[PDB]
């Protein structure tokens, strides 16, 4: 759902800053 | 149905799992949905999925945080199903834990719980618990209140209350700075090797009690100090929840007769009564030394007492002894005999990459500044293990908080949370640390996968190319092989002059072919011969079996020829004890353990004939010193790190330089970086490296390989046709 | 076992060793077995102590209490049989003895078998394979082999369906298969614990794999079949056997595998001594191995005992030039004594292998012991045809390719130079099949190119040398 893809953007641009 | 393997993850978030798409579909759950885990004892997880190509599809790979709150371990399974009815929260009241919650005050929340709520858009659940790392203080907090229930998305427009005394641990959940797989850097593939042993026989003791067969009953872990050896016994005892019991050698051994063996037979029975459990043995080499080397009655005593209650794990169900050495032939050799300790696992000295990793998990809690760069220290901290990393790391927290955190706080025992969260550690003093710090295991060999690429080696090009028939066909084209009736060589001899490659060309294939490259070098051969101690040959071509895949690098291979007198000598042969067992571990080892020998000498005229033969290193490639074209792409191959200026003719230079190696080359490269490198930093006291820096360079650049030292390399490639 | 004895105070290990016996006599017919022997019963030599002599006495003594212990057998097990107190093996006690060795081939088959009774296995398993490839591997090995097979498949599976319980259903057991990458697998993970021990077998070197040297293969069979075929014809015409034949002449032309083939034909143990042994015992001054080696091939017989590189002890020495002294050694003199003092009917034939015949004590040739001599030239036109033929047997040829052409050019070349050609033939082939899936067969162009290659191991020099040798020998 749509609150659930925000969720998701959020935790792939937290996880893409501290990994690359 | 619907039920996932619970594995580690790569992403370390608090609310991130990952699938394997055809799970994804099964699930019929798409990138970005939230899905609910059922876990044991009623206890329920949210989480976001994502996706890779390293989770199984039989496994969900999750961090330590997914795993507590569901009070599952890993090698469990749970259930798994799509939720897409998740909504926005409205308020929240989370509390942080006592357990963290020491020596710190202030605003929590505004330091912590706001930075990580905030536009994180993170699912939560009432009861979830969460690490927030931040300040060099790693501080978890509990869900105690929602509007929605179970479960609701915290947006950054809600509100989120935090007030109350810090909430005591329950029994039924761990500490999450409990040490776990996740603080353990290096050596990941001996730790992968050990949890398919031991994780197991510990997890689901029903089905080795069921099934035909039996489990490992003692692994034997090896390697200089301070490089993890108690840090994996101990991770693994509290990742599967057997219980850890400690022993050590010398502590044992200071007992008096009788009590060493009363207090030895006492850990086995209490692990008997507490099992599932774990034996540690540490220095075991010092509680059960070799008999053939001890004197004394009690020294004998002890052995033997070890070795009746190593025998007697058949009937002490569910109990698994590891033990802890510095050199695998240290012990007694019964001990290695089937049964007792009939596994073991090189865990050596962690490369560059492990290193690497070992300051990201002591940096975990640290803020970093951004002139810090961890991969610059870990090249330079060479003979380093992780007792001296995770030391460089504490000691450079120390030196920001002496600078900085003592102008503000006083002599006590609590500080604000915001003094701790507003410090950055900067690479000063990482630097500092550096110079601090000595490394404890320097001489010892290190086992590394390179980072030489092909695009490193200038020249060569075919014999890059003969080396991948060499190494990766038989494995890739095995079929080929077989139908033409071939055998598969063994290995490969380099000969020529010095700095020319030889050793890039063994660490590129090994890089391509992502195996362990393990370099040998002559004064290893030499030392074996005249201290008669030729037993270590087997050593190292058992590390190379059990660092399969690996590359195993024989340099200087003439020093066993020139020991006997290499240009002249006695009357004999090159033949002799530590050759005669280097071929013999050649002879018997297998193609098919992915194990390729190359060797290499600057006297390919006394080589002992018989390391030509098939079987051996039947192959000859001959290494000149790199021609024009090959001397031009030296040079701009070691200049790719930094900006040419137009007015460098590189050609030039490589058609002046005739007598000079690639290890001449670069030398001249490097010096002209340096020297650009140099002005630039006086400008502020540039952009490119200009004509000036690389004739300033050639003043001190010379060539290593004289024009008769060239004609006697000819002369020999000539004499093989 | 020992360990349990030996972890026992002084006075506690005399009495237990003491009790087992009793309760043997007690419940016999009984059978005692001890295990790690040589930790209780180590040779004297090597041990001092006080309570280490007694217990060994004490078990000397209940071993000749024997007598009246009616129906009791003591079984003992040691990793060798020379690391025990020599006492244990008079008459009586523990005078007989059974070399159990490691399996070859086809026991480790049977092993496999065995530990595989209960386990459900896929169509793809092969344990013949399995047994060929786990070369030093002994039953304790194979058992761990089958066990990591299986828990690889269980993994896969059982994990898989989430069967979590104190019981497995049968029906997942049932179809719980595991397969040969799960074999594979787990033979990549194990580790063989006698990969450095000696191995005795039957070879699997056929005449038909030799080219060439049909009456060399005739003079073996005379001299190892026929004493042992027709021991009747030999004492009627009063002839003396000879126990063992030299080989000399270039490298690379087949000694070796001579004496593997006649072993083979003659369902014989072959034993191989390498250079590298023959020279370890030299220059660790530890020739007792040579009484060790001799006995192997007594205990293994019928064998072949095979001595290659003779001349490896006298090239340590020097070789041609060396100190003021002769050809005697601390090697050669056991050598020569074990084979004076070989049984004629104990079916032990010694053959040797030199490519330096006339550095080698000529005392090794007298009657009674090396006393034949076979010189191995390198192979002619029609030999060097049937070589090639020999090691392309195990791959597609084209019929473009001319093995007597290529025979005729490699005049000068040994049987080893003539194999590098048909490897590196095989090699550019794969090469050319392996570029055009990014071919069927080996073509002319592959042999005339690797012919570019391949050169002479044995130069003219050499040859002469080897010519005028034979000559003297008649
Ligand atoms: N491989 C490793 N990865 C991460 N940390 C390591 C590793 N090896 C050692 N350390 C760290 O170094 C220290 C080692 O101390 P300790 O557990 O006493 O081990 P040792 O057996 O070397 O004395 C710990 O702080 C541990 O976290
Ligand atoms: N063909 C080449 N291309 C690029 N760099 C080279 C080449 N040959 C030598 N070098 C440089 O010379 C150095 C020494 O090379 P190496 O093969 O270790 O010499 P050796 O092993 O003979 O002492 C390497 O660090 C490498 O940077
Ligand atoms: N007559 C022959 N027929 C077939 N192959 C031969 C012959 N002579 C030599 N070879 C090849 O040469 C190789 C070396 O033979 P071998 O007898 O082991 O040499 P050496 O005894 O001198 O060590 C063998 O692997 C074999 O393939």
């Amino acid at each position: 759902t749509n609150e659930a893809q925000m969720a998701a953007a959020a935790a792939l641009a937290r996880l893409e800053q501290k990994q690359s | 149905p619907n039920r996932l393997i619970v594995d580690e993850a790569i992403n370390e978030d608090n609310s991130v799992v990952s699938l394997s798409q055809p799970k994804m579909d099964e699930l019929q759950l798409f990138r970005g949905d939230t899905v609910l885990l059922k876990g044991k004892k009623r206890r329920e997880a949210v989480c976001i999925v994502l996706s890779d190509d390293t989770c199984s599809d039989e496994k969900i790979r999750m961090n330590r945080v997914v795993r507590n709150n569901l009070r599952v371990r890993l090698g469990d399974v749970i259930s798994i199903q799509p939720c897409p009815d998740v909504k926005y929260g409205k308020r929240i009241h989370v509390l942080p834990i006592d357990d963290t919650v020491e020596g710190i005050t202030g605003n929590l929340f505004e330091v912590y719980l706001k930075p990580y709520f905030l536009e994180a858009y993170r699912p939560i659940r009432k009861g979830d618990i969460f690490l927030v790392r931040g300040g060099m203080r790693a501080v978890e907090f509990k869900v105690v209140e929602t509007d929605p229930s179970p479960y609701c998305i915290v947006a950054p427009d809600t509100v989120i209350h935090c007030e109350g005394e810090p909430i005591k641990r329950e029994d039924e959940e761990e500490s999450l700075n409990e040490v776990g797989y996740d603080d353990i850097g290096g050596c990941r593939k001996q730790l992968a090797q050990i949890k398919e042993m031991v994780e197991l026989p510990l997890r689901h003791p029903a089905l080795f009690k069921a099934i035909g067969v039996k489990p490992p009953r003692g692994i034997l872990l090896y390697g200089p100090p301070g490089t993890g050896k108690t840090l994996i016994a101990r991770a693994v005892a509290n990742e599967t929840g057997a219980f850890f019991f400690l022993i050590n050698g010398p502590e044992i051994m200071s007992k008096l007769a009788g009590e060493s063996e009363s207090n030895l037979r006492k850990a086995f029975e209490e692990a008997e009564k507490n099992a599932p459990a774990i034996i540690f043995i540490d220095e075991l080499d010092a509680i059960a030394p070799k008999r053939e080397k001890t004197h004394g009655e009690v020294e004998r005593r002890i052995v033997s007492q070890l070795l009746t209650l190593m025998d007697g794990l058949k009937q002490r169900a569910h109990v698994i002894v590891m033990a802890a050495t510095n050199r695998p032939n240290s012990i007694d050799p019964a001990l290695r005999r089937f049964g007792r300790f009939d596994r073991e696992v090189d865990i050596g000295i962690p490369d560059a990459t492990g290193r690497l990793e070992i300051l990201q998990i002591h940096t975990k809690n640290m803020k970093l500044a951004d002139d810090v760069d961890l991969e610059q220290v870990a090249n330079e901290t060479h003979g380093h293990v992780g007792a001296d990393l995770a030391a460089l790391c504490s000691e450079a927290a120390l030196q920001a908080i002496r600078k900085k955190m003592d102008l503000i706080d006083l002599e006590d025992e609590t500080i604000d949370a915001e003094v701790m969260n507003s410090l950055a550690v900067t690479m000063d003093d990482f630097r500092w640390a550096l110079s601090q710090s000595n490394p404890s295991a320097l001489r010892e060999t290190v086992v590394e996968v390179p980072q030489v690429t092909w695009e490193d080696i200038g020249g060569l090009e075919d014999v890059k190319r003969e080396l991948q028939e060499l190494v990766q066909y038989p494995v890739e084209h095995p079929d080929k092989f077989l139908k033409f009736g071939m055998t598969p060589s063994k290995g490969v001899l380099f000969y020529g002059p010095p700095g020319c490659g030889k050793t890039l060309l063994a660490k590129a294939i090994a890089n391509e072919c992502q195996a362990n490259f393990i370099s040998i070098k002559g004064p290893e051969l030499l030392t074996m011969w005249f201290g008669e101690s030729e037993a270590n040959v087997r050593e190292i071509f058992d590390k190379a079996r059990q660092a399969a895949p690996c590359v195993l690098f024989f340099d200087e291979l003439d020093s066993i020829a020139k020991a006997r007198g290499g240009n002249i000598g006695d009357g004999g042969g090159a033949a002799d004890r530590v050759i005669n067992q280097i071929l013999t571990e050649m002879d018997g080892m297998s193609t098919k353990k992915n194990v390729f020998i190359i060797g290499a000498t600057n006297r390919p005229d006394i080589i002992d004939p018989a390391i030509l033969r098939p079987g051996r290193l039947d192959q000859l490639i001959y290494i000149p010193l790199p021609d024009e074209k090959s001397r031009v792409a030296i040079l701009k191959a070691n200049l790719r790190k930094s900006p040419v200026a137009k007015d460098v003719d590189l050609e030039f230079l490589a058609k002046m330089t005739n007598g000079f190696s690639g290890a001449d080359l670069t030398e001249i490269c490097q010096r002209a970086c340096k020297l650009a490198i140099r002005e630039s930093i006086e400008s502020e006291i540039v952009p490119e490296i200009r004509r000036d820096h690389f004739e300033e360079a050639m003043r001190f650049a010379r060539r290593s390989v004289s024009d008769n030292d060239i004609r006697k390399y000819e002369m020999f490639a000539q004499t093989l046709q």
